[PDB]
Parts: structure tokens; sequence; C-alpha cells
RNA sequence: GAUAGAAAUUUUUAUCCUGACGCUAUAGAGAUAGUACCGUAAGGGAAAGAUGAAAGAAUAAAAGUAAAAAAAAGCAAAGAUUACCCCUUCUACCUUUUGCAUAAUGGUUUAACCAGAAAAAAUCUAACAAAGAGAACUUUAGCUAGAUACCCCGAAACCA
């Protein structure tokens, strides 16, 4: 299932098999799967770190573009 | 004085100066005289009358208290009655 | 070269989306509709009626008028007191 | 004759009406040009002004150098203050240091925007015109109806009238522009091709021979006259006005 | 860079996408509409305008909600508005 | 702005003159202000010193020139300081003369 | 013309390559580079000053400053409350009637006086109007009917010795807004509002047919009005039995903005269409 | 000190150019235009600069009132931050006072 | 006091038309990487690439040295000379100070880095002018525009 670590990532959860119910287990229940709340901080970075990424590597292939069009006048 | 505003960028005005100066538009910058309603009795006639004068300021005060005042109290003003209207401009002064 | 068509404003009435979140809020009021009759207001589409205070806008705005604002003469009435207290 | 009335004290000019038709066609007619458009008293002086406030206003600089506080990191004294026996440091992104932050530079978008008054950039259109005719290299045409769509006609025009290297056609609107001109002219570097709501003092300059056709000139004189003789705005001139558009 | 949309607005269009999309209408309906509450600790001044009496003029005069926190107890009893100041 | 209209009776109430229906063979002219008034004003620098400006002069200045000066030496026994600005097309002179200048444009019909 | 032109046929082309901005339009700056002015920079040597933080402005090394020795006091007290009035002379009227820019012929208001840009009212500043002083007195040939918010007795007499009409009309912040720039307002779309009243404290100014206030009573205007001619000695001009009598007559509601229109109308400047309510209560409402 | 030894292959320029041969066209669109749209319109940049100048603290404190919700959390900082430098700056230094 | 600082009420035309009087390997992102490395940890945090189509073809210019160790004398040079010295004549340089050859500070030397930003008032140049400004303001020659201006490194602390 999906789920959500306290990391703030949204992670798909591999089952496992219990010989018990989950709510009998305790190594099941003292895992965490929510975000707290001051999370939310980070998640935002996550995000703008990663919206850099993208915003840099573009204006990088446009340059490219830019170089070889004047490197090599075709037409 | 704040040269520049936080919000606006502007250049801000004391009210400290307003509260007790007036300006004139030709400059001239009019003050109370310092201690009018101050140990009366103590007084003789003479300084009281000293005191309970308006008096000018000279061009050191004046250039110093412009700076702590903007535009608006610098602009030209038209008040119905205003006692000091008849003061504002300056005439015959050669120089 | 021939150069570029030169830069026109528009001359047709135009309202923004009104469920697009983007989209500021000051070109969403009444005001800038109001606004927008008086631009073209034939085309413009605009409800005219609408130009024109509601039941409640003028009943308040009477409310507050009467409030703040007397009657000529008795706001003369108000300065015969006076005149004739200070006689 | 010109639409419009001359001062008393002074007379108008007259330039030769040119045709694109014929090579040899050079003078088609004669035209009265209005004295305070194209005879204004000369004056480098606002060109330059003007000149300047076409090439910056639009002027937007993109160059930001971080300082001290905008770099990556170094958060702390680098060792103590008394003992080690070495000059005393903040961070090593004081801008003295080496990878550390730079002290004064460029900061930010930076905009120079600045209004020339009004009557000023009109006065210098004004000059512009004036000076293109003065220096002689200023020609009037009538039409621009061009007996073909191939450049190479154009070239050897401008070569018969010996027009100089390069040159600036003017037309009244951007929908009107007969196929002939937009197509041999659109595949030329040196000639261009505009409506006169584009004219301007920079490219006026660009362009070693001004060219405009009639019904322009007959726009122009006006939409610059109308400012000596104008009031200063209440409100802007979009707006509606007793007798203005 | 800069967002696409103000982060004001990302918690709403949060509720635009995804799952709450084929939420009922009147819930998120009786959700987007915050009605102001009722003044308990500050006590409210009854017109919108109001005279100075220093200056002697009248003045707008509005009127400010107080910040008052509710310690996670209080959503276990009902404490009738009113909360920790 | 509103051509001014013509009148009966010159010079009207409040002192404006028109100019000639021609104009004089003096080799200058003066543009009338958008206004129609005579271009000649009064400036001041650094509050002491007093100035008058004659504006929108077309021809040789310098005969404008020799001119105001001689119609302001017996006023002053001597000649006024002069400073020509031939490409703006503008005279300035030492001290106000502005009343006195206007009536003196007003002779020669400018 | 400017012979200055026949010398650019002896020049090379005017272009970019040539341009000299007028000497000294560009007075250069200079940079702390150099054996002169670097070393110290014209800043001083060390000190307060050399270090950029010279105390504030007002400072006088701590001995109580200047400006705050002095006692306060009522100067500026109220300042934003007290009216003002634009004023006007008469000898500026009298130049504008001259040069057409205001005409005579149809009544003149505040709003005309601006279109001519003979005066300018900045409402936002506690502007209540123009008022009228008596400059050109002597000077003032003119007959005409000027509406003003206030007047003086020798400027309502020069207007009276040539046969025109003074009378004294008051507008409130807003309404006085709507009036000195009304096009922009119609661009607003609103209706056109009611006007108010004057405040208490005017009330007796404009009652009084000694200012020929407009809420005044009319049955005192011929009086006061031939008072005025005995007192500065002249012969009253008869204003009934004259040919622009109709127009000089022209009076507004207390009530009106503007000549010709009423409360609660709106307009439409596209169309060209006024619109006027035919529904009850507004009518009572702006009617009132 | 050391210098470029290898002559650069010569940059040519034509000035002829699209960009540079249509500069500054519209430039006196307000006013040949008979006024609709302002010399401001040609103008493509930034959404903050836009037909508007100042020194670095107004830039600044502009950039935060127009697009500050819209920006990431450390530019943000960082500008909060020139901010303050820039009121303390002004203000509270200078020879000139 | 330092400073703080509103609202009523007003203004705002479409998309289209992307780039660069931005950097070029101490610059530009820390980044060839959060890598080595440094911290028990939180945390800190580098430096470096260069031949040519093809390696399926093998400039000699920084300090520093070497070619060439030194010859009675002395801020090292200068005036000079037929002639290198020999002769004669001159208290390193910065900062700092009343005053420094000072036995006061700083510095091995080379290279690359490395520090003056603001427009109230004022002047200067100009437009138009009883008016001027492309709205809102200011005006008893004035308004409007332009041009002219106010650095760098450093504590001990303090709070989370
Ligand atoms: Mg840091
Ligand atoms: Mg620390
Ligand atoms: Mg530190
Ligand atoms: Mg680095
Ligand atoms: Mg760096
Ligand atoms: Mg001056
Ligand atoms: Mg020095
Ligand atoms: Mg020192
Ligand atoms: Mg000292
Ligand atoms: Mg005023
Ligand atoms: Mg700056
Ligand atoms: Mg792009
Ligand atoms: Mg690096
Ligand atoms: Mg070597
Ligand atoms: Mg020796
Ligand atoms: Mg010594
Ligand atoms: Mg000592
Ligand atoms: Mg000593
Ligand atoms: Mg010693
Ligand atoms: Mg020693
Ligand atoms: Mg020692
Ligand atoms: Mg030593
Ligand atoms: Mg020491
Ligand atoms: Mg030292
Ligand atoms: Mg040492
Ligand atoms: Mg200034
Ligand atoms: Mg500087």
């Amino acid at each position: 299932a999906w789920r959500r670590d306290i990391f703030g990532r949204i992670i798909w959860h591999k089952f496992k098999q219990w010989p018990i119910p989950w709510y009998l287990n305790k190594k099941y229940n003292r895992k965490r799967f929510f975000a707290m709340p001051y999370v939310e901080r980070f998640v935002r970075m996550r995000i703008e770190k990663q919206a850099r990424i993208k915003a840099r590597k573009r204006s990088l292939e446009r340059k490219k573009e830019k170089f070889l069009q004047e490197k090599f006048p075709h037409l | 004085v704040t040269y520049f505003s936080s919000r606006k960028g502007k250049r801000k005005t004391v009210k400290a100066v307003i509260y007790r100066f007036l300006r004139l538009h030709s400059g001239l910058w009019l003050r109370r005289k310092a201690g009018y309603k101050k140990k009366l009795w103590k007084k003789t006639a003479a300084r009281k009358r000293r005191l309970r004068e308006f008096v000018f300021c000279n061009k050191t005060q004046s250039k110093l208290l412009d700076k702590m005042t903007t535009s608006f109290w610098k602009r030209r003003n038209w008040y119905a009655d205003d006692p000091y209207q008849k003061y504002q401009d300056r005439t015959n002064l050669k120089v | 070269y021939r150069a570029r068509p030169p830069p026109r404003r528009s001359q047709e009435p135009r309202w923004p989306d009104p469920d697009d979140p983007l989209t500021p809020r000051w070109q969403l009021s009444p005001r800038y509709a109001a606004k927008q009759f008086a631009r073209h207001g034939a085309a413009s589409g605009v409800a005219a009626g609408s130009l024109w205070p509601s039941q409640e806008q003028l009943r308040e705005l009477e409310a507050e008028e009467r409030e703040w604002y007397p009657s000529l003469a008795a706001m003369q009435e108000s300065l015969r007191v006076q005149q004739l207290a200070e006689e | 004759k010109c639409e419009l009335p001359v001062p008393a004290h002074r007379r108008p000019v007259q330039a030769w009406i040119e045709s694109l038709r014929g090579y040899e066609q050079e003078r088609v007619g004669l035209t009265e040009l209005h004295p305070d458009v194209f005879s204004t008293a000369p004056r480098l002086d606002i060109l330059h002004q003007v000149a300047i406030w076409q090439k910056n206003f639009k002027r937007i600089s993109y160059a930001k150098t971080k300082t001290r506080a905008e770099v990556r990191g170094g958060g702390r004294k680098p060792w103590v203050q008394k003992g080690s026996g070495r000059a005393r440091h903040g961070s090593i992104r004081s801008p003295i240091w080496r990878g550390g932050g730079v002290a004064h530079g460029p900061r930010g978008p930076t905009s120079y925007y600045y209004m020339l008054p009004m009557k000023v950039r009109v006065q210098g259109l004004k000059v512009a015109l004036t000076v293109k005719l003065a220096q002689d290299d200023l020609h009037i045409v009538d039409s621009l109806e061009l007996p073909t769509a191939d450049p190479q006609y154009l070239i050897e025009l401008a070569r018969y009238r010996r027009w100089g290297d390069s040159v600036l056609l003017v037309d009244l609107e951007h929908e009107d522009m007969p196929q002939n001109v937009v197509a041999a002219t659109s595949g030329l570097k040196t000639f261009n091709l505009v409506p006169a709501v584009g004219l301007n003092v920079h490219s006026m300059l660009k362009h070693q021979t001004l060219v405009l056709t009639l019904p322009t000139v007959a726009f122009l004189e006006e939409k610059l006259l109308w400012h000596n003789s104008r009031y200063t705005p209440l409100y802007p001139f979009r707006l509606p006005y007793c007798d203005f558009p | 860079p800069l967002h696409k949309v103000p982060v004001g607005l990302w918690k709403q269009l949060r509720l635009w996408e995804g799952i709450y999309s084929r939420l009922p209408r009147h819930y998120l309906r009786s959700l987007e509409e915050a009605r102001t509450p009722t003044p308990v600790h500050y006590r409210p001044h009854g017109a919108k305008f109001k005279i100075n009496p220093k200056n002697w003029q009248r003045e707008r005069v509005e009127d400010v909600p107080i910040p008052v926190h509710y310690p996670p107890e209080s959503q276990l009893g009902l404490w009738g508005g009113e909360g920790w100041v | 702005i509103p051509r001014p209209p013509k009148h009966e009776h010159y010079p009207t109430p409040s002192g404006w003159q028109p100019p000639r229906d021609p104009a004089p063979s003096l080799p200058y002219f003066v543009r009338r202000s958008r206004m129609h008034n005579i271009p000649v004003y009064r400036d001041i620098t650094h509050g002491n010193r007093q100035m008058t400006v004659i504006r929108k002069v077309e021809g040789d200045i310098w005969a404008l020139q020799k001119d105001v000066e001689d119609f302001l030496s017996p006023l002053l026994g001597k000649t006024p300081v002069t400073q020509v600005n031939e490409v703006t097309g503008t005279l300035r002179v030492k001290g106000y003369f502005d009343q006195q200048l206007k009536a003196w444009l007003l002779e020669k019909g400018f | 013309g400017p012979r200055a032109l026949d010398l650019l046929r002896a020049l090379p082309r005017v272009s970019l390559a040539n341009l000299k901005p007028n000497p000294g339009s560009r007075k250069p700056e200079r940079r702390p580079r150099g054996r002169r002015r670097g070393r110290k920079c014209g800043r001083g040597h060390k000190g307060e000053r050399q270090r950029g933080t010279r105390p504030r402005l007002g400072f006088e090394g701590g001995q109580t400053p200047f400006y705050l020795r002095i006692p306060k006091y009522g100067f500026n007290e109220g300042h934003s409350f007290r009216h003002q009035y634009q004023p006007l002379s008469l000898n500026r009227l009298q130049y504008l009637i001259d040069l057409g820019r205001v005409d005579p012929t149809q009544p003149i208001d505040l709003t005309q006086l601006v279109n001519g840009r003979g005066v300018t009212i900045q409402p936002s500043k506690r502007d209540y109007g123009v008022q009228l002083v008596e400059e050109g007195a002597d000077t003032f040939k003119a007959k005409v009917n000027i509406e003003v918010q206030m007047a003086s007795e020798l400027a309502i007499a020069a207007i009276e010795k040539n046969g025109g009409v003074v009378t004294t009309a008051f507008y409130d912040p807003r309404s006085l807004e709507i009036l000195c720039k009304p096009v922009p307002f119609f661009l607003r779309g609103q209706p056109i509002p009611k006007r108010m009243l004057p405040p208490e404290a005017l009330v007796p100014y404009y009652t009084d047919a000694k200012n020929r206030g407009y809420l005044a009573d009319p049955a005192r205007f011929p009086e006061a009005r031939l008072e005025l001619a005995r007192k500065y000695g002249y012969v009253l001009p008869d204003i009934t039995k004259d040919e622009l009598f109709k127009m000089l007559s022209t009076r507004k509601d207390p009530r009106q903005i503007f000549f010709g229109l009423a409360p609660g109308w709106v307009v439409n400047m596209a169309d060209k269409k006024i619109l006027k309510p035919t529904d009850e209560n507004l009518l009572k409402y702006y009617s009132s | 000190f050391h210098v470029r030894v290898t002559l650069p292959p010569r940059k040519v320029v034509d000035r002829w150019n699209e960009k540079r041969a249509m500069f500054g066209v519209y430039d006196n669109i307000g006013i040949l235009g008979n006024f609709e749209k302002h010399p401001k319109e040609l103008i493509k940049g930034p959404i903050w600069l836009r037909g508007w100048k100042g020194n670095e603290l107004q830039r600044c404190i502009r950039k935060k009132r127009m697009v500050g919700n819209r920006m990431f959390i450390d530019d943000l900082h960082n500008l909060n931050k020139r901010i303050s430098y820039l009121y303390k700056h002004f203000n509270r230094h200078g020879k000139y006072r």
C-alpha cells in the first residue's frame, strides 16, 4: 500500500506475513506511518531543492541549443 | 531621522520637531522661547515679555530642522483665518 | 526585416476566471464589475440595475447618513442653543 | 499642400516626392513640409539625450553576486581570537577570503527606468527628422507599391539613387503594407520596414537613409505638432477628452 | 526561482486534488467559510465609527480578536468557547 | 489651448496685446508662449544672483543682444552683462528687467 | 530659418557614432582611487566619522538637543482639520476670460476654472475649494456668473459693478473631488451621490445674504446686494433686464453637484447615455 | 600577470542582425500612437521591476512585498536578512548623517 | 525620546515576444561531492579539468634556481665618468603621532583575489513656462528630467 513515513516521503510499502493480527504485534505497532507536524517544513524544502535542479537542468539545455546554432550555421 | 522607511521606502519625518515649531513658506522657522511657563513670579516683567514672544531660528537651526522634516510640511498652505498667512512671504529682501 | 505587430491595447471587455485560484481578488470584486460597465458596458454585458445599492446597502447608507449628518433646520437649532448660551 | 497652419513669419519646406515603381522616376512630385517639424532648430543635444533614453530605459541587468551572508557556509570563527599568532578572522566567507563573499559588486535584478518628459521625446523626433532632411538624406515617397518581390530590384534601386548603405522604410499601418514590399524586404538585412507608430530616434540615426510615405508624413506632422499647442494633461490622455480621441 | 502559486494557497489546492475531490460538496462548503467566533475573552465596541476624544473627529474603528490557545484537554470537554490567554 | 478671442479694443483689461499682422524685418523673432505671452522670465541662482531670460528666439540673436543691451544701457549707465546661447535660441541678462523687457518686446511687436 | 541648418550640408552624417551631450550636463563622478582621492578617501582620520557611525541628526553630543529644549505648542495643532481654500485673484480671473479659457457666456463654477487650468485643487489635502480675492479689483471689466466656496467683500463688489452674480456654494471633500476631476469619476462608474450639507460651524457663513450664501434666503439677496453699492459708490445695474439674464439666474440644488444633472443618476459614456432610477426607494433617497 | 599567448579568433559581429536593427522600435508608441499603451509595456522583465526604479533597499523591500509569498524558503530568508542589514546601514551609517 | 505608523477613498488590458551592457576553473553553486577528510556526536567540509580531425597518428615572459661564488666603504642608489667598483651626495617604506633612521607597527618574495553604495535640500545642463508633470502633486519663476553622495576586517559576549 501507498503509505506516508515519518520523513514525509510517500512510499510504497511492501507487505509482510505475520502469524498474528497487526494490533497484537509489537514491532509493527511501534512503526509510525504518518507525518508529524514539524516535518511539513522539510517537505517544502525537498520540493524546492528538487524544484531547482529541474530549473537549472532546463536552463542548461537551452544554452546548449544556442551554442550549437552559432557554431553550425545550417540551412 | 529615518532616511528610508521600512515598508514604504520613503523618508520619514520627526514628529517632535513639528509639535514645537512652525515653518513659513519663506523657510523661516518659528518657535516659542524656552521656559515661558516656568517660575513666573520669580521673574521681572521685562523678562516675562521677552519670553511670551515668538522667535526666529538662525540658518543652522533651520537647515537642521528641514532635514528632520519631509516635503509635506514644506508645502504652501492657505488656511482660512490664518494668523500667520500675513507672514509667509519675504519682502524687500536685497542680498 | 519587417517589424513586429505594434503592441495594441485590446479594447474589448475582459473578464478573469472567477474560479481560477491564481487570479487576483482585486479583479474579482464588485467594483471591478462597475468599472467594466463604465469602460464599455453595452458590450461588457453588465447588469445595469446592479450599479445601484441593494436594499440592505440602501438602508445602511440611510442609517449612517441620518446618523452623522443632521438636518439643516436641525443644525440651525443646534447653533441657537450655543449662540444664546454664549450671549 | 500642408494640412496645418504655418506660423506667419515662417515659410514651409519642400521635398521631392519620389515614387518606387521605376528606377528612373526620381521626382514624381512636390510636397510642402511643415517648418515646425522638418525645419526646427537642430539640436544634437536632445538627439543625444533621447538616444540614450532609448537605450537605457528598457534595461534590466540581471547580475547578482553573493554577499558574505549568502555564501554556502562558514557560520563560524575558523579559529580563536588570540594566541595562534596569525591574522584574526570571522567566517571563512569574509570577502577577504578566497572562496568567500563579494563585498559590493552587482545586486540582483536591477532596472534603469526613467521617463524623459513628454515634450522632450517629442521634440527629439522633431529634430531627428529635421536633420535627416537637412542633411539631404530624407526621401519622401508616395505609393510604396512595388513592381515585384525580387529584393535585388530594391537593392539596385537604392544603388541607382545613391541612397547609401542602409535604409528605413516607413509606412502608415501594419495591415496596409503592400505584399511586394513585405516580401522583398523581409529577406533583407539593411533595409527595414516599419509602421509609423514605431518610428524612433535610434533607428532613424541607425539608418543612413529615411524614407517616408506621403500619408505617413501628413500623419506625423500632425501628431508631433500637437504638442506645442497642448495643455498639461489633467488625467491620462488615453481617457475621454473634449476635442481629443 | 519562484513558485507558480503562493504557498498560502497550497493548503487549499491541496483540497482541490486527489481524494478530497470526491468529498461531499456540502462538507467542503461548511469547511470553506470561516465565521468569526464569538467574542469571549475580548469585549467588542459596538459602533463602526467612534469619535476621537483627543482629536475631536470621527474615527474608523475596528475590532481585533484576541488569540486564545486551547490545550488538548480543552477539546475533550465543553469549555464554552474559551481557553487560555 | 483656445486661440484667444479677437476683441475690438487693444490692449485688453488684463493687458494682453496680440502680435502684429505682419512681423518686423529685424533679423530675429520671438515666438510667443503656448499662452501667447512674451517669453521673458526672471530667474535666480544661489538665492542672490538675479537673472532675466529671453526665450524662443529665431534669427541672429547677436543682433537681439545688440539691441537689448543698447536699450538697457541708458537705464544702468553701463552695458548689462549678457550670455547668449545660440544653440538654445536663448538670451540671458544680469538683474531683473522683466517688466521693461516685456514692454520693449511689445514695442517691436513680437 | 535656423542657418544652423545650412551648416549641416557641410558636415558628415549625424549618427550614433558622433554624439556629445551638452557640456556640463554630466558632472563626472570621481572614485576614491589614486594618490589624491584614495587613502582615507575624504573620510578623515579615525574617530567616529572614519568608521561611519556618527550619531543621529538631532543630536548635540548629549547636551539637551536644540530641537528638544524648546516647549511644545499649539502650532501645527489640528493642522489636518483646518480647512483650506485655494485663492483666486480677480486679476487671474480677468486673464482667463481674456484669453478665452473660461468663457463668461455659460455659467462658471469650479469645474470650468479647473478645465482652463486656471486653478488646481487637491481635495485630499483638505482643500475645500477656490476662494476669491480683490487683486485686480480696478482692472476687472468682465460680466460673469461665478460660484465659489468663499469670497471677500471687495471681490463681490468688483463683480457687481460690472453686473455679474456671485454665489457662495459649498462642497464637501467627496463631492468636491467629484467636481474637480469629474470625467474620471464617471469612469469609476458609480452613481452620482447626494451633496453634503456644510458642517455646523460653517452654517452661519452660508446662510447670510451678506456672503450671498447658496443656502441663504433669496429675499435678502436684492437687499444686501444693493447695500454693497452704497458702500462702494456705484450705480447698481438691472440684471433682470439683461439678455444673459437666464444664465446668471442659473442655480444648483444644494443637493446638486453639476449643472443639469441629478443625484442618483449614472453616466455611460460608451453609449453616450444617461441612466436614471425608476425605483421609488432610490428616488426618495437621492432626491432627499 | 602572464598574459594570453595566441590571438583569439576575431569575433565577428553583424550589427545588422535582427534584434539590433530592430532596436528601440516601438519606443515612441504612446506618442505616435495616440496614447493608449505606455512605453512601460515595452518592458519585458522580472515582475516587480517593470516600469520602476529604486536603490537597493527599495528594490528588495519591493520584491518582498510583491512576490514574497511565492519565493523559496531560503531565498526568502536571505532577503529578509539583506533587508535588515540595509535598514541598519542606510539609516544608521554614513559620513553625511 | 529613539523611533513606530494606518484606513476610508482611489489607481491597474488580453495573452502573446524570451532572455542576459551575468560568470568563465581562486570567477561562477559548497559541488567533479555533501564526496574524501575532520568531529563520539549534532556538525564542519575540500582541492582538482586543458595536446590534436585522428594518439585504431609520438609562450620559454612571475618569484625561485642554473649557465656565472666573492674581493677594502657602509638604505646600496644616485651624480657620474675612458672605466664595474674606488670619488662625492643623500638618515628604508607605510601606518601612527607633538615629534619616528628609530631600538614604535606591518611586511620573505611572486601570482590571483581583496575595501565608498543612498538624491531631502543644493549646484550644473536642458524641456516647457504662470505654469509644469503620461492621474493623485508642487508652484509669488516655477515645475519636470538628467548629472553629481556617505567603505573593508576584527572581539569578549548575548539569546534560541
Ligand atoms: Mg552564515
Ligand atoms: Mg556564532
Ligand atoms: Mg564576527
Ligand atoms: Mg569554491
Ligand atoms: Mg564564490
Ligand atoms: Mg530656477
Ligand atoms: Mg588624501
Ligand atoms: Mg587609520
Ligand atoms: Mg581622534
Ligand atoms: Mg495647493
Ligand atoms: Mg544602490
Ligand atoms: Mg526563457
Ligand atoms: Mg570553485
Ligand atoms: Mg625568472
Ligand atoms: Mg661608495
Ligand atoms: Mg629626522
Ligand atoms: Mg608619544
Ligand atoms: Mg604632544
Ligand atoms: Mg627610539
Ligand atoms: Mg637596527
Ligand atoms: Mg615593541
Ligand atoms: Mg622596524
Ligand atoms: Mg602601538
Ligand atoms: Mg599597521
Ligand atoms: Mg615582523
Ligand atoms: Mg531634488
Ligand atoms: Mg559614488
